[PDB]
């Protein structure tokens, strides 16, 4: 089957910028079967390009579709502010309807460095038997951040889940907020609970830790 | 005007089936085809097949051929979608968009694009049956400030089905606020978080509650997070009060000799009681002049005392008359945690009178090298011990000056002295000080003598 | 030395049989009678009967001329007493006692009163079994923790707190008999709330009529594991009060001073009192006491006297008089010292009669001593080298900027105020150029 | 036939006081044999005067007896520290030995309240199958108490147990001991428990209580 593989995974930029989508296919599409579309968070997609290259009624002239053979783009001449979303690319037609992954366009700014705040399990929690250890990792920037938990200097791992917001609309930056969740068995049974934070605006791994009950 | 309506989200368990319409409007129905494509959590879209509402010709994905059934109906302007034996995995937002406009230029099917699509439908499949959320603060602790703020916050976790709203400070907390995006559990129970960042100050004097919401349950919940006490059962035992006392005690005081025989100030007596348990901290009082009750009194308000202990205080402003003439007073106070009622009397000290002497003397000359000087008020032979000594100069009251205690004589009269305090300058510029005294044995209950300097200067 | 010594207890069953022995010594057992008498819990002694050893003859009480053999063995020196048909009613404390000397001038008879008692064998009759205790400890909420001894049979039980370690405050109560047939006593002791944590209470419950021996723990209980300044009791009973030496003592090389300790409501019942005092936190045994005194309203008052150095006393060494009652739960501590800060010079300045007194026939010599600390001053008047007599000096006063002051007045014929002789106000105080100044008075 | 009735039943002295005891009998004792007799609790009794009047060897000259007819007389001339015990007078001789009920010369020192405390059942015997609560009054004086329980604010009877000690040799003070016994059925069915004391060293009757729970 046609296999659409889109580039670049993030594609951050300012308004007014010039932004260019790629969509490369395992495939030729001579069909020219190709199109574009638009998805915020929450709203339904919207067609922005079709036949690789024609606006649908509604688009300003600001994007154009272009490629042919194997690669396809999209281009925004001047980033504005109500662009930055997903876009998806696909082939469609003759029972071939397949899409891209995405490409998306986040805001711009400056390199921002995650205020990491660390919180052992809730007194109450450990009624129940499951200890929560939430670590938060505030307003930071570019996106790519690493988190990993150490109880007892103990490299943990396949027990924590992570969450992310969306780019925050005021400052352009986002929050992440991994748990880490063991039995109040485990949980009793360390001493150091700590969760070491990495990032492209951390010159070192920051790592904010706590020990079993202490104040 | 081109628009298309689906239904509303379902939950629905592993076996079930799910069947969302499409209803469109501003474009002719059945001169359009109808795409259902779905896009599960982390996946991309997936296109499942296209009926035609002209003919109700229909293609299918191989992925759905086998479990989809796309039927249209004209007169509704509706295209339903029915997927049946929903496993987990087909949990997503399952979506319906039409053609493009059949152009002129384009060959069969050059046009069959997701041209306009609906707002999708959420379908949870899962075998969680509706459960309600847990409430347990992420506390800050005392970390270093260094130079930033503090962040607290709630965990929402062990919830099903999603969504959940939440709010700090009933919509008062908003800026700095953070509710993360919900996190499915091994045990098929979504997770979650909301945080807010707030000056590390404010800690120990603002109120932060979340308030939480998950109608699936009916649930509300609304906790304080509050910083965890450093105290871990500080050791320090409850009930910390003494009992060791026939009850509480009872003090009596009389009135200040000067308010007795002079006019300006009015004759009071005091009844003091302490050791007010305070597990029976009501107290009433009683007067009786010599015998015959009175209400005319009036009573202070209750204070704390420094171990555990109640100060209570009624006092009966008296009269001249009375208490001169030897009128017996009575205070009787009775409490719960008192056996008996304790009364005890109070009236003037009774004795045979005797006329107070009064005397000046001047500084001795050796004083007269220091910067300030002492006058002297000798005043012997009175009787009984109640007196008030004043010093007053151009018609305005001396501040500085201290009296000692009446002191018992040989012959059983008392005798006291007042000394005065004043500025060499004033001694030496001829100023005239006078000695008050008031005494019951002294005409008109009032006596004065002067001093000042020699004449000369 | 006559010795009636009695056999061990017994513990028989309804309708069971018991037979106790009594071995005589230091007399010659046959010629003497022997009397047995019983006492049941609660009930008057019984005389049961005797036994004369010299020639085996008895006597009977009518209550227990049926059931009872009083035996005597004229070569083992021992006389017994066999009882049948054990009722619950039999069960008491079985007396072996002789009869006295007799003597011509005594009628037949007129010594037959108990002169010499055993020690008593105990025999208790009850349908119940050998039980071991129950141990169940009495946990803190002074506070006191025990032990309970419950369900157990026969008596004795002998409990032991940290294997004898723990003795005063301890109360092991007397057992009760509960209608079960099986016995319930309780051991307290009241220890020291400031130990509840740093302690390890443990009692040593032993019962060896079955061979039962549970030790356990008298800890508190799980619901918490900071002191601001407690205050004292008063069980209304005796009171002491420190006073500090005569101001004229400790200046005077002559003079001796003495710091007295005085205690009053010391009752009639227990009079004795003990004194302890401590110079600094060491111990001294110079102290003297006096003969109590009878108050007028029924109590005593006790006084202690314990001389100091002037220097010590001068210097600011505390003085602690400690005192102790039987009546006093704990004993009562007082301490005393010179009063501390800067030491102050007083001025004293003296002041002639005021003009319209020398209308009267006695004047008033004044004399103003001012600016001094401690308050600690002693002030006399002289002339003629002699010690004058008539005069008062007001206490100290104290003053606007933390000083003391007082006047003393001396009384004189205005003659011979007016006749010029002179007189002179003393002060002593140690902040004094030598402790010692004086100012001079007179006419014109 | 003969009946001894002794008065009073205890006699409260202090050391150096003068203490006499009275043996008053239904029979007229013409031949003069009566006895007194002193008994210390644990301890063997001793003789203390026969035939009315005659000191027994190695008996205090402190010691006297008189009387005659039907009423006959014990008397400590000054009580001496070692003199409380029981006192019992007695006929004897020709198939007439009857003994009075005794008369307790007890130490007497100025009241003292007692320390009233109560204790909870030991967990450990609620399981079992019965409860029993506690309450101790330490070192009070005189010998007279009145412990009444209160099971949750109700005038229990009947199922509780006193125990008084002998008079300290030291403070000369008793210290009661009554224990409340219920089965754990019985126990929990109330929710507060309570013990009253009344004391002369108490005008306002104490109770000192525990609610019955976990701490």
């Amino acid at each position: 089957e046609i296999v659409l593989t889109q580039s670049p995974g993030t594609l951050s930029l300012s308004p007014g910028e010039r932004a260019t989508f790629s969509c490369r296919s395992s495939h030729s599409i001579r069909s020219r079967r190709v199109a574009w579309y638009q998805h915020k968070p929450g709203q339904a997609p919207r067609l922005v390009i079709h036949g690789v290259s024609n606006r649908a009624s509604g688009i300003s002239d600001r994007f154009s579709g272009s490629g042919s053979g194997t690669d396809f783009t999209l281009t925004i001449t001047r980033v504005e502010p109500e662009d930055f979303a997903l876009y998806y690319c696909q082939v469609y037609g003759a029972s071939s309807y397949t899409f891209g992954q995405g490409t998306k366009l986040e805001r711009k700014r400056t390199v921002a460095a995650p205020s990491v705040f660390i919180f052992p399990p809730s007194d109450e929690q450990l009624k129940s038997g499951t200890a929560s250890v939430v670590c938060l990792l505030n307003n930071f920037y570019p996106r790519e951040a690493k988190v990993q938990w150490k109880v007892d200097n103990a490299l943990q791992s396949g027990n924590s889940q992570e969450s992310v917001t969306e780019q925050d609309s005021k400052d352009s930056t986002y929050s992440l907020s991994s748990t880490l969740t063991l039995s109040k068995a485990d949980y009793e049974k360390h001493k150091v609970y700590a969760c070491e934070v990495t990032h492209q605006g951390l010159r070192s791994p920051v790592t904010k830790s706590f020990n079993r009950g202490e104040c | 005007q081109v628009q298309l309506v689906q239904s509303g989200a379902e939950v629905k368990k592993p076996g079930a089936s799910v069947k969302v319409s499409c209803q469109a409007s501003g474009y002719r129905f059945s001169n359009f085809v109808i795409h259902w494509v779905r896009q599960a959590p982390g996946q991309r879209f997936e296109w499942m097949g296209w009926i035609n509402p002209y003919n109700g010709n229909k293609e299918f994905s191989a992925k759905f051929q086998d479990r989809v059934t796309f039927t249209a109906d004209t007169s509704a302007n509706t295209a339903y979608m029915e997927l049946r034996s929903l496993r987990s995995a087909d949990t997503a937002v399952y979506y319906c968009a039409r053609v493009g406009p059949y152009s002129w230029d384009d060959s069969p099917q050059d046009n069959y694009y997701m041209d306009v699509w609906g707002k999708g439908t959420t379908v949870i499949v899962s075998s969680a049956s509706t459960k309600g959320p847990s409430v347990f603060p992420l506390a800050p602790s005392s970390k270093s400030t260094s130079g930033g703020t503090a962040a607290l916050g709630c965990l929402v976790k062990d919830y099903f089905p999603e969504p959940v709203t939440v709010s700090w400070n009933s919509g008062a907390l908003t800026s700095g606020v953070h509710t993360f995006p919900a996190v499915l559990q091994s045990s098929g129970l979504y997770s979650l978080s909301s945080v807010v960042t707030v000056p590390s100050s404010s800690l120990g004097t603002q109120t932060y509650i979340c308030n939480v919401n998950h109608k699936p349950s009916n649930t509300k919940v609304d906790k304080k997070a509050e910083p965890k006490s450093c105290d871990k059962t500080h050791t320090c035992p409850p009930c910390p009060a003494p009992e060791l006392l026939g009850g509480p005690s009872v003090f009596l005081f009389p009135p200040k000799p000067k308010d007795t025989l002079m006019i300006s100030r009015t004759p009071e007596v005091t009844c003091v009681v302490v050791d007010v348990s305070h597990e029976d901290p009501e107290v009433k009082f009683n007067w009786y002049v010599d015998g015959v009750e009175v209400h005319n009194a009036k009573t202070k308000p209750r204070e704390e005392q420094y171990n555990s202990t109640y100060r209570v205080v009624s006092v009966l402003t008296v009269l001249h008359q009375d208490w001169l003439n030897g009128k017996e007073y009575k205070c009787k106070v009775s409490n719960k945690a008192l056996p008996a009622p304790i009364e005890k009397t109070i009236s003037k000290a009774k004795g045979q009178p005797r006329e107070p002497q009064v005397y000046t003397l001047p500084p001795s000359r050796d004083e007269l090298t220091k910067n300030q000087v002492s006058l002297t008020c000798l005043v012997k032979g009175f009787y009984p011990s109640d007196i008030a000594v004043e010093w007053e100069s151009n018609g305005q009251p001396e501040n500085n000056y201290k009296t000692t205690p009446p002191v018992l004589d040989s012959d059983g009269s008392f005798f006291l002295y007042s000394k005065l305090t004043v500025d060499k300058s004033r001694w030496q510029q001829g100023n005239v000080f006078s000695c008050s005294v008031m005494h019951e044995a002294l005409h008109n209950h009032y006596t004065q003598k002067s001093l000042s300097l020699s004449p000369g200067k």
